RNA sequence: CGCGGUAAUUCCAGCUCCAAUAGCGUAUAUUUAAGUUGUUGCAGUUAAAAAGCUCGUAGUUGGACCUUGGGCCGGCCGGCAUCGCGCUCCUAGCCUUAAUUGGCCGGGUCGUGUUUCCGGCAUCGUUACUUUGAAGAAAUUAGAGUGCUCAAAGCAAGCCAUCGCUCUGGAUACAUUAGCAUGGGAUAACAUCAUAGGAUUCCGGUCCUAUUGUGUUGGCCUUCGGGAUCGGAGUAAUGAUUAAUAGGGACAGUCGGGGGCAUUCGUAUUUCAUAGUCAGAGGUGAAAUUCUUGGAUUUAUGAAAGACGAACAACUGCGAAAGCAUUUGCCAAGGAUGUUUUCAUUAAUCAAGAACGAAAGUUGGGGGCUCGAAGACGAUCAGAUACCGUCCUAGUCUCAACCAUAAACGAUGCCGACCAGGGAUCGGCGGAUGUUGCUUAUAGGACUCCGCCGGCACCUUAUGAGAAAUCAAAGUCUUUGGGUUCCGGGGGGAGUAUGGUCGCAAGGCUGAAACUUAAAGGAAUUGA
RNA sequence: UAGGAUAGGGGCCUACCAUGGUGGUGACGGGUGACGGAGAAUUAGGGUUCGAUUCCGGAGAGGGAGCCUGAGAAACGGCUAC
């Protein structure tokens, strides 16, 4: 498939476990989710281990929780690629109610909901951060 | 880590067209060379070798599929009772077409030849 | 303890690299090796692959060396070996 | 859904009350409810619902390297420097030598014509998506503005010196597949340099084109520029990215109750002949039919016949599945495992289509030991056609053929990643100067181990799901959208009718509706 | 390919010529108060359903065929025939 959903699903079940990470193989649209987490500070650090010689690429996560409250309350997928379900800057369906953001791959690149909306450029949702 | 170590401490040139470019025009048997010989030379075969030009190789998977198929067919002329064997034959021939789907796109001649080739060598 | 991943991830125990498959490894390599196997009959010692596969004989002496098995080679009778290769 | 079987808040009148109110009932269609149509937004362990199984297409879906990343200033945006290709011309940014020319001048000072000089970027392999813009009927609809007096709506209107006219409007959005044009270059493809027919400053000769020069017009080109053509010589990281917790193939030692064929054995059961000998035997809960000097039953020995592989044989194996246990040989086969071997995206999963597919029935042979539908007998039984007893045909067995179905089951699609502790056992591998072994010694192998790939599964908690029972999957679907496919969408009728299709036949496969009716069904719980 | 026709290309028809075209992306066939659209109803939305209607475009004007006039009608409150 495309990984993406697997990372999000694995993240929330691992939060219930109270583990300090799970570590897994990563791809290039799942490079994107981690960098977006850093910006909105679900991660205050991320590291991409063995992406140099090996068969795959990977990244152990160091992840917020093991603190008091979880930072990522829910992240759950909202369709991978290979499909036509589409939003515009005006169409905006949302989760949360502005506490979270809606992950969007826009024309220029992956940016958060407010950035894309201001520029007035649509795109396709990758997932729902609550 | 692994790959850099091989490249540096092996050989690369001279030792490899002599050892390996003989054995392959003698008849295939790429895996045979790695399981014998003077180790360091074949250390870097995976880490630096596309494959020299050769008869076979691209043709090996296709040839092997026909070669195994004919013997199963021979044992399907004697007793019908081999209900297990007929479904191995059914499975393997449907895998056989896959091999000559993929190894038909990169090079010429294969497109015409490999359809006909089934059951006649 | 609470561990999924280790307290020192970077250096795991070798037993936990024997867990995960060769492809899956943190630092992947051949767990297989080259070795020089030593034979009285030959003056020099011959470098050999750990998983022999073929019944390898020593180059000058017709002594044998090892016999093959499902994993790493099962050496036969009195022979000695050091594990090294460049 | 229910009420009315004589003190009916359910009827029929009256009263009173409720409640919409110039309006309200009723019917049919239709939208909602109904996530009962599941794009948003479904369910399939057990409630309706995974196709017997695999191969596998059309079709969907599909990994990563991938002129991308970084750094500076100015005020996310603009413009820069690296690793922001290029040329004809157009368009075209300022200045230097200021020169023809003009004014100065112990200055080549400055500006224009003119040489050098740069912003700013049209064409030079395809798209999808997205952006902006045009093209875009009025009405309708949303909606600007406005006292149609309100208002539904309409596009009118408000001010005056109200007897000498003043002015504002009649916006905008919607305009939906697609098409155009422009901008973007992320994400997805077509696609793409290895037999190089690649780029090129080098140059030839061949050959075409004709404007400038030429007054003009007509026949024929030199030089020359630009094409077309065929060769020689040059430059450069010259010309194939890894080798998916994606897939195949090669190879190694294995594993298995995998397959087939040949083959070998065991006792049993049946029958026969020979043997011995004297009352029961079949049978059961109890009896009898039935068999018994035509000395059974039993007993032993051979042989024949046909069947089958006990106990061993397991919360254990293999095979796509259906299924598969004596030995041995041959023949090809398959998974797991190991692999710095090879190919490099071949892949994933599927309508169609194709292969195999227990039993029974069957087509013909072999073959009929055993058992055994129907039938025929005895009890039981009002009936007993059965359980039960006894006889026994087809058949069971095998072979070439049909067939296509099963509670063909894990009632649980296939594939992938993840979320949780622990011990067995099956297989392989690795490490032990362990044990046994004694293999010359060893290595192995069986045993004990720990680690481990991939298993069949269990165990205990279940974070979590669920209606619960339960479940490491029925989790990771309300945290609603991983990829693909199939099916259901109240119960009955009805899985039939009908048609098509197929089958040798049985009959299968595909598969309604009239009409009926309010629950059918599940799990748990409490009674009896 | 050719011609005649008509305002014109045109299988438009017709000669000669070839033997094709099109389909699982559902063609071909059947059904449909099946006109199409702008639009309507009702749905938060998404949708679902509807479109006979003073508008927009076409068809028909008892059913069918054929034709005159005229810029233009295969007219129907014209004709001609059945």
């Amino acid at each position: 498939m495309v990984r993406v959903s697997v990372l999000n699903d694995a993240l929330k079940t691992m939060y219930n476990a109270e583990k300090r990470g799970k570590r897994q193989v990563l791809i290039r649209p799942s490079s994107k989710v981690i960098i977006k987490f850093l910006i909105v500070m679900q991660k205050h650090g991320y590291i991409g281990e063995f992406e140099f010689v090996d068969d795959h690429r990977s990244g152990k996560i160091v992840v917020e929780l093991n603190g008091r409250l979880n930072k990522c309350g829910v992240i759950s997928p909202r369709f991978d690629v290979g499909v036509k379900e589409i939003e515009s800057w005006t169409a905006r369906l949302l989760p949360s109610r502005q506490f979270g953001y809606i992950v969007l791959t826009t024309s220029a690149g992956i940016m958060d909901h407010e950035e894309a909306r201001r520029k007035n450029v649509g795109g396709k949702v990758l997932g729902f951060f609550y | 880590a692994d790959v850099e170590e091989m490249i540096m401490k092996a050989a690369k040139k001279g030792q490899m067209p002599s050892q390996i470019g003989v054995v392959l025009r003698d008849q295939h048997g790429i895996p045979l060379v790695k399981s014998v010989t003077g180790s360091k030379i074949l250390r870097i075969l995976k880490a630096h070798g596309l494959a020299p030009e050769i008869p076979e190789d691209l043709y090996f998977l296709i040839k092997k599929a026909v070669a195994i198929r004919k013997h199963l067919e021979r044992n399907r002329k004697d007793k019908d009772s081999k209900f297990r064997l007929i479904l191995v034959e059914s499975r393997i021939h449907r895998l056989a077409r896959y091999y000559k789907r993929t190894k038909k796109l990169p090079p010429t001649w294969k497109y015409e030849s490999t359809t006909a080739s089934t059951l006649v060598a | 303890m609470v561990l999924s991943n280790d307290i020192d991830l970077l250096n795991p125990p070798a037993e936990l690299e024997k867990l995960k498959h060769k492809k899956k490894r943190l630092v992947q390599s051949p767990n297989s090796f080259f070795m020089d196997v030593k034979c009285q009959g030959c003056f020099n010692i011959t470098t050999v692959f750990s998983h022999s596969q073929t019944v390898v004989v020593c180059p000058g002496c017709q002594t044998v060396l090892c016999q093959p098995t499902g994993g790493k080679a099962r050496l036969t009778e009195g022979c000695s070996f050091r594990r090294k290769g460049d």
